[PDB]
RNA sequence: CGGUCCGGCCGGGAACUCAAAGGAGACUGCCAGUGAUAAACUGGAGGAAGGUGGGGAUGACGUCAAGUCAUCAUGGCCCUUACGACCAGGGCUACACACGUGCUACAAUGGCGCAUACAAAGAGAAGCGACCUCGCGAGAGCAAGCGGACCUCAUAAAGUGCGUCGUAGUCCGGAUUGGAGUCUGCAACUCGACUCCAUGAAGUCGGAAUCGCUAGUAAUCGUGGAUCAGAAUGCCACGGUG
């Protein structure tokens, strides 16, 4: 989909990266980044992804990596 | 004729009687005679068994089988297993890249049923 | 439309030509060089760090009359009820319905 | 001498060079066979010049612009019919008869308002 | 050297009557003028609604109609420049001259 | 047609052969307004139906014409283009001319 | 006509096509017959056009308290540290179904491969973007020309010529899905377009019912434009065959 020169990933959330990484894992962490690229420096981690209302915590999976947040949250209740 | 293609091709034209392997359409058909060197319009007839183990070895390349359903499913488990929204579309059978579902999902549904 | 709505494509031209305009339009094009940094250019990242209002894909060309979202022109710069109104008085030169 | 008739369509437009003798026909720099692709275009040109003979006896250099497979051959057929008008002035009485000299006007109606083509409306719900 | 005056407007009997101003003057100081060239009309053609709401099949048919002159001045006479340059002319006439 | 009574138009006849009444018959089997490509299998069928079933290219169609008889011939010839398109044989050109050859010996 | 590097390309030619400013020309004008000697009709000649030539603009008094307080204008009423305003994300695109409106199909009047001929009308400067080079391709790089009868989009498609498949769920039809990518844009998960590989649903001409159309019309083939950063099976135009 997207062209290969550059995944695209928001500021604010490589910024909470590299907090989680040298202090250690914390209690999951609340995002509105559905449009994030996952990198390997994230595997471990608990996203707290938000869809429409809440966030769902996700945790990051070694297969995960090349994919998006927005695809782990759904955004619709359906009965 | 039998090839690592155990299911046996149709006793016709050499570009389609490829074309029966699951795997191999149209294009993928043209580059493996245009490799060996073997004319389209070659029948089964006078293709000899020194022509025919020579298409083995080029389709060799390519996994086409059964093993190749398993990579195509496995890889579908990999979103299932998962838990991603892509994977919770395969499950129930809804369409997944961005097709709607008011009406006209007749392929991704099943028939109708009220 | 709105009086509020039509505050802010006023706010999003003003800042389309003082942000994008020349800064975003430098940092597309080392972005798009590959005879130089190839793989540690980040224009991208400092792309992100600028407003989002400013950028063109975001505005909305609307009448300069009513506010209409719907219906522009580029000829006209209006929506499709406000050329009538200026056609039938005149107020728009050589504009006249037409027959072929 | 050079005797010419201007004769066109829809949106072709041809000229006609006429030179006494000879069974030449160019067309565009190219020749009756290589030009026409269509044996019925190849025929309709021949229709004007069936009650008056031709066999080796004028040349014809016409060019054409514009238009399709009959509407650059239905521009050559006016084209040569005004020629003898001007080669030789008696021939119209015959020319008349065949109805060749009448230019066919009828153009390509124009796409209307509220429908998809000039007569096609967009199809209609009873109640 | 050569000089040509692009001349276009919106009404056909509005701008030959400009156009007319330039030849008789360039004619009478002794200019070597080839005539005026009619350009083709590029024409715009405008259909929008008349309705704002339902009714679709009720639409208004524009047009604006741009039409085309061009005069080529072949000799850069010092009394053929002093003339033209500075004619009183039409407000709807737009002049593009190349020198 | 209830004040509006018009006659009806009269095409241009058959280029090759000078017949006003086969060019009225290319013009059912045209479609899509096709006309280089109907006139080509019409001519293949008559040109089967000339050289290996009998001779009188224009008379062997008149025959095959009669037997399923302005308006007369119109419906005469629309019978036997639709019933060439639902035949068992590979191409148009090939059925048409055997609904001529039935045609001519009345089957 | 001279000049050939075979290109109107360059001297030139102003004839012609085309381009658009003005004008002529069709008015039952003429002839014959019918008709109350009327209006009118029929037939024929002349003419490019003949009986309101072809098409458009042009839609009376009124009818449906038809549609529009969400184009706008506007009487009155209502809220106001909120029925206002800002921002993020989501929804407008959901899914057991129903209805109307379209596209592509079910094919040999076709499918595919190669060769190849003919359009009209528009768009273009924060734009159209050639040539050259690379990639199977979507495109990318380099980089002119052009505010344009110059340059670019832009090689029109059907058709034609040959070869192939031989009546079948097929070399029909392309849905759906996976994998790998292009481009647009802060940003393509929800929800974009397009390309490449692979997969090859239903469908073999469709019940009751129902629609369009009397001629360059129907049918069909492509092209262009508006909207638009990007996103046309819709809509507006334009021609080809007929
Ligand atoms: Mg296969
Ligand atoms: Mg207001
Ligand atoms: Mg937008
Ligand atoms: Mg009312
Ligand atoms: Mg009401
Ligand atoms: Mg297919
Ligand atoms: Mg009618």
């Amino acid at each position: 989909r997207s062209l290969k020169k550059g995944p695209f990933i928001d500021l604010h959330l490589l910024k909470k990266v590299e907090k989680a990484v040298e202090s250690g894992d914390k209690k999951p962490l609340r995002t509105w980044s559905r449009r994030s690229t996952i990198f390997p420096n994230m595997i471990g981690l608990t996203i707290a992804v938000h869809n429409g209302r809440q966030h769902v915590p996700v945790f990051v999976t070694d297969e995960m990596v090349g994919h998006k947040l927005g695809e782990f949250a759904p955004t619709r209740t359906y009965r | 004729a039998r090839i690592a293609g155990i299911n046996i091709p149709d006793h016709k034209h050499a570009v389609i009687a490829l074309t029966s392997i699951y795997g191999v359409g149209k294009t993928r058909s043209k580059a493996i005679l245009a490799a060996a060197g073997i004319a389209e319009d070659v029948k089964i007839s006078e293709l000899s068994e020194g022509q025919i183990d020579t298409l083995r070895d080029e389709v060799a390349k390519f996994v086409v089988e059964g093993d190749l359903r398993r990579e195509i499913s496995m890889s579908i488990k990999r979103l299932m297993d998962l838990g991603c929204y892509r994977g919770l579309r395969h499950r129930r059978g809804l369409p997944v890249r961005g097709q709607r579902t008011k009406t006209n999902a007749r392929t991704r549904k099943g028939p109708r049923k009220p | 439309a709105k009086q509020s709505m039509k505050a802010r494509e006023v706010k999003r031209v003003a800042l389309a030509d003082k942000y994008f305009a020349k800064r975003a339009e430098l940092k597309a094009i080392i972005s798009d060089v590959n005879a130089s940094d190839e793989d540690r250019w980040n224009a991208v990242l400092k792309l992100q760090t600028l407003p989002r209002d400013s950028s063109p894909s975001r505005q909305r060309n609307r009448c300069r009359q009513t506010g209409r979202p719907h219906g522009f022109l580029r000829k006209f710069g209006l929506s499709r009820i406000k050329v009538r109104e200026a056609a039938m008085r005149g107020e728009i030169p050589g504009l006249k319905k037409a027959s072929w | 001498n050079q005797y010419y008739g201007t004769g066109r369509r829809k949106s072709s437009a041809a000229r006609v060079f006429i030179k006494p003798g000879n069974g030449k026909i160019v067309i565009n720099q190219r020749s009756l066979e290589q030009y026409f692709g269509r044996e019925t275009a190849r025929m309709v040109v021949r229709q004007p010049l069936e009650l008056v003979d031709m066999v080796e006896k004028l040349d014809l250099y016409i060019t054409v612009k514009g238009g399709g497979i009959s509407g650059q051959a239905g521009a050559i057929r006016h084209g040569i019919t005004r020629a003898l008008m001007e080669y030789d002035e008696s021939l119209r009485s015959e020319l008349r008869k065949a109805g060749f000299v009448t230019r066919d006007a009828r153009q390509v109606e124009r796409k209307k308002v509220g429908l998809r083509k000039a007569r096609r409306r967009p199809q209609f719900s009873k109640r | 050297q050569r000089i040509r005056i692009r001349l276009k407007a919106f009404d056909h009997r509005l701008i030959d009557q400009a156009t007319a101003e330039i030849v008789e003057t360039a004619k009478r100081t002794g200019a070597q003028v080839r005539g005026p060239i009619p350009l083709p009309t590029r024409k715009e053609r405008f259909t929008v609604l008349i309705s704002p709401h339902v009714n679709k099949d009720a639409r208004d048919q524009y047009e604006i109609r741009t039409h085309l002159r061009l005069v080529d001045i072949v000799e850069p006479t010092e009394k053929t420049v002093d003339a033209l340059m500075r004619l009183d002319l039409a407000a709807g006439v737009d002049v593009q001259i190349s020198l | 047609p209830r004040r509006r009574v018009i006659g009806q138009r009269k095409i241009l006849p058959d280029p090759k052969f000078g017949s006003e009444l086969l060019a009225k018959f290319v013009n059912i089997l045209m479609v899509d307004g096709k006309k280089s490509t109907a006139e080509s299998i019409v001519y293949s069928a008559l040109e089967t139906l000339a050289q290996r079933s009998g001779k009188s290219e224009l008379e062997a169609f008149e025959v095959a014409l009669e037997n399923v008889r302005v308006r007369r011939n119109a419906l005469a010839m629309r019978w036997i283009v639709e019933a060439a398109r639902k035949r068992g044989d590979k191409s148009m050109a090939l059925r048409l001319a055997n609904e001529l050859s039935d045609a001519a010996e009345n089957k």
